[PDB]
RNA sequence: UCUGAUGGAGGAUCGAGUUGAUACUGACGUGCAAAUCGUUCAUUUCAAUCACGUUUAGGGGCGAAAGACUAAUCGAAAAG
RNA sequence: GAGAACUUUGAAGACUGAAGUGGAGAAGGGUUUCUUGUCAACUGUGAUUGAACAAGAGUUAGCCGCUCCUAAGGGAUAGCU
RNA sequence: AGAUGGUAACAUAUAUAUAAAUGAACUCCUUUACAUAGGCUUUACACUCGGGGUGCGUUUUCUUUGCACUUUACCUUUAUAACAAACCUUGGAAUCAAUUUACUUGGAGAAGAGGUUCGUUGAACUCAAUUCAAAAAUUUGUUUUGUAGCAAUAGUAAUUCGUAAUUAUCCGAAGUGGUAAGGACUAUCCUUGAAAAAAGGAGGGAACGGCUUUGUGCUUUGCUACUCUUAAUACUUGUAUGAGCGUACCAACAACCGCAUCAGGUCUCCAAGGUUAACAGCCUCUGGUUAAAUAGAAAAAAGUAGGUAAGGGAAGUCGGCAAAAUAGAUCCGUAACUUCGGGAAAAGGAUUGGCUCUGAGGACAUUAAUGUUAACUCAGAACUGAAACGGACAAGGGGA
């Protein structure tokens, strides 16, 4: 099952660097309680403007959002950015107001 | 209370009407005023 | 285990009330609360509902009787006399 | 409120002169579901056709003196 | 005297007065709103906000 | 004749609330108050408690009786 | 606003803690409700506040009650006193 | 001139709407219509838990995270399903059986097998429909729909775009038993726990189609669409649908009674999380306030509501008044005396935290093994700490 992040708007303002984000995602993603897994159960790839998560295990879109938020907090982009649902499989960064 | 007899309601209305002060123009040609909290109608 | 030795049914009253009175109550209580033999169905199911009323759970027939026992001896005697007559 | 299942019964009801208004509703189902409501003087009869084309046909069939309400 | 306005906001939204945020900037604009429709408009604008519920976390 | 359960009886027990008012003879005593406040205490399935309605009226009523109470009035109300 | 410890708004910090100064009602109250004013006195301090004062305005039912029935009871009819 | 089914319990009119199942006098019932206590069950709301979906919150560090929303009304005798009863048919029960938490019941017919009804409940159940394929004169198999209609068009949480509109969400599992209601019961009484209006049922069998003609409502003669029943309509007759009254607000915190905006008094319903036996007390969320006939500054005496005091322990005092001590629970242990019921929580002891484990107690559903999985309560063992633990709150002093 595919889950998406349309990272365009802040990626095209340089402030968002997809490569770092991908790494962060890799680090974070717990699998039955351990971060270092990400085996045959989850895959993460990236376009220039889009992050892709594909899951075989019970996985929550909420989790992705949370991760994104965490990332934002880390890189100080909290008052500028927002995670928003577009389509059911599709999350997207949007500018705060 | 919030469920009055018609007669009682009418009486209340009358009392209210009585309450209002002299129309000022007359003064150019009251002691019986009442306050709902200090003097009861004893109805 | 059997709880009371001499008290029996009057265990609800406890310590209060003269012991003699309680003893008397006990007999009367026993009389009241025993399922009497119904002289219609045969099943020992006639129980006291009111003061002088005795209803059976089987027939639903209300039989007039004594206050505590279903039949007072005097009444029985009277009945017997009538029968003889 | 009343639900209807006999198409024929529904038709009969429609044919009846106390039926001033009709309603037709479209619902995205969890395809396009369609409710046919007839509003009689005493009851509002409703038929749920799961199949769009059939629903459309039935609507077409409905007397053109009915005062049809397209809700959505 | 924003009393009335606050009251109106309370009813319209379904929240208690304790929960309406009237922005201290544009207190003149708000006081002018003597009606429920106007209150609604204000809310839409973002000159009146439903305060966030005080948190009661089950976690512990 | 005992033993373990079950059972859920009782004007039983403790006890919030409620109804009261034991003590401090506490505070207050030109008070918050013409009887209040605080702490303590008694009461809580019954002779229970409360509401509304209703009955009984003054040498009368009502009283689990204190001459109690009968509109802050009682060993005979109040009003004229 | 002339003037603000006790008007209003925001931000804190707090209490009431579902036997609540929360919702609804009954008795009793009777316009206390609401808006616009507004401060002589009153609001035992102040007060621009107000259950104050002034002008208006507000209570919409075949279904919620009363309206009907009977209860403890009451007022009477016939009498009789 | 007045239906039918069903062995029976009893059922049947599903017309837009179950409208219609002759019935008079005169009767007989029933509903209305009923105490308290105890538990048990079922539903409902409430609360909670796990997941998915939305938005917000935290992010030095940690957290698949914390919070919020995920809604569904009367009405349709709602259709059904499920269950406590009651009844019917079959069946014939000692080697007594069925059975509840409890006892209750059974040759006056039990168990079992099949039914009927009322009552809860109100979409449970494949409920309905649809997709077609096979079997008789309609039934079985599969699929797609529907928050069963109401119903999504309404809410709620979002997201936008515009100066009101679109869009996406609205749902898969379960536990706690706090309320409330119902049910079947059981117990208590020298207490046996309203009445009527109104409605219903039954017995009973009075009366009996229409039209035309003739004679004095009655009788005779001839003919066959008639008696019902809803809804609609048209027409006359007074104008042939809904009379009047109450509805603000307060309900005490300043709207009531206490001479007042007086710490008093004044009836009822709703009732969240935590800790807990608890609707106790303590703290929190929703809602509500941050006000109370005053503020500020100092911080003497004295007062008042409190605290705490070495050693002693009632020597104080009319008198242990006041205060302190005691207390929750589990385990032990329990005298005199007694009306044998109690005394009794007698007296008097011991234990209690946190952490990490272990054992004990179910439900289903596969085929005795294997699974999915649910509370909370017990009991025991380590370790741990300034020897502490009903750590606050709450909570008997006891005896002769
Ligand atoms: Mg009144
Ligand atoms: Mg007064
Ligand atoms: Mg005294
Ligand atoms: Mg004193
Ligand atoms: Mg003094
Ligand atoms: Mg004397
Ligand atoms: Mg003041
Ligand atoms: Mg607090
Ligand atoms: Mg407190
Ligand atoms: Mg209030
Ligand atoms: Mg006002
Ligand atoms: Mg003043
Ligand atoms: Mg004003
Ligand atoms: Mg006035
Ligand atoms: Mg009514
Ligand atoms: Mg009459
Ligand atoms: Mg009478
Ligand atoms: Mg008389
Ligand atoms: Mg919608
Ligand atoms: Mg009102
Ligand atoms: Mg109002
Ligand atoms: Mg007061
Ligand atoms: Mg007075
Ligand atoms: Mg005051
Ligand atoms: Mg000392
Ligand atoms: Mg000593
Ligand atoms: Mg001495
Ligand atoms: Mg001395
Ligand atoms: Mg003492
Ligand atoms: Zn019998």
């Amino acid at each position: 099952i595919k889950y998406v992040l349309d990272c365009t708007k802040p990626v095209k303002d340089t402030i968002l660097d997809i490569s770092g984000l991908e790494q962060f995602f890799k680090d974070k993603i717990k699998v039955d309680k351990k971060t270092n897994n990400l085996k045959n159960k989850v895959v993460v790839t990236s376009d220039e403007y889009k992050i892709y998560i594909t899951v075989h295990i019970p996985f929550s879109k909420r989790y992705i959002k949370y991760l994104a938020k965490k990332y934002i907090k880390m890189h100080q982009i909290r008052d500028f950015l927002r995670v928003i649902a577009k389509g059911k499989l599709a999350y997207e960064f949007k500018y705060f107001q | 209370g919030s469920i009055k007899r018609f007669r009682l309601k009418q009486r209340l209305g009358k009392c209210r009407r009585q309450n209002r002060p002299v129309p000022h123009w007359y003064r150019l040609k009251n002691t019986k005023r009442r306050h709902w909290r200090r003097t009861k109608l004893g109805l | 285990s059997r709880r009371t030795k001499k008290v029996g049914l009057t265990g609800k009253y406890g310590t209060r009330y003269g012991s003699s009175l309680r003893k008397q109550i006990k007999k009367i209580e026993l009389m009241q609360h025993a399922k009497y033999l119904c002289t219609f169905c045969g099943k020992t199911a006639t129980k006291r509902t009111c003061v002088g009323i005795w209803k059976c759970k089987k027939c639903k027939r209300k039989v007039c009787g004594g206050a505590w026992s279903l039949t007072t001896p005097a009444a029985v005697a009277a009945k017997s006399t009538i029968i003889r007559l | 409120p009343k639900q209807i299942t006999d198409i024929r019964k529904f038709l009969k009801i429609s044919r009846k002169p106390d039926t001033t208004a009709v309603i037709i509703m479209k619902k995205k189902s969890k395809t396009v579901i369609t409710k046919l409501k007839l509003r009689t003087k005493k009851y509002l009869y409703t038929m749920v056709f799961a199949d769009r084309k059939k629903a459309e046909r039935i609507e077409n069939s409905l007397l053109p003196s009915l005062k049809r309400i397209y809700y959505p | 005297s924003l009393t009335l306005q606050k009251r109106l906001a309370a009813s319209v939204l379904k929240c208690g007065k304790n929960k309406i945020w009237m922005d201290p900037n544009e207190i003149s604009e708000i006081s002018l709103a003597n009606s429920r429709f106007s209150i609604r408009k204000l809310y839409k604008e973002g000159l009146i906000l439903k305060k966030p519920q005080k948190v009661h976390s089950r976690a512990r």
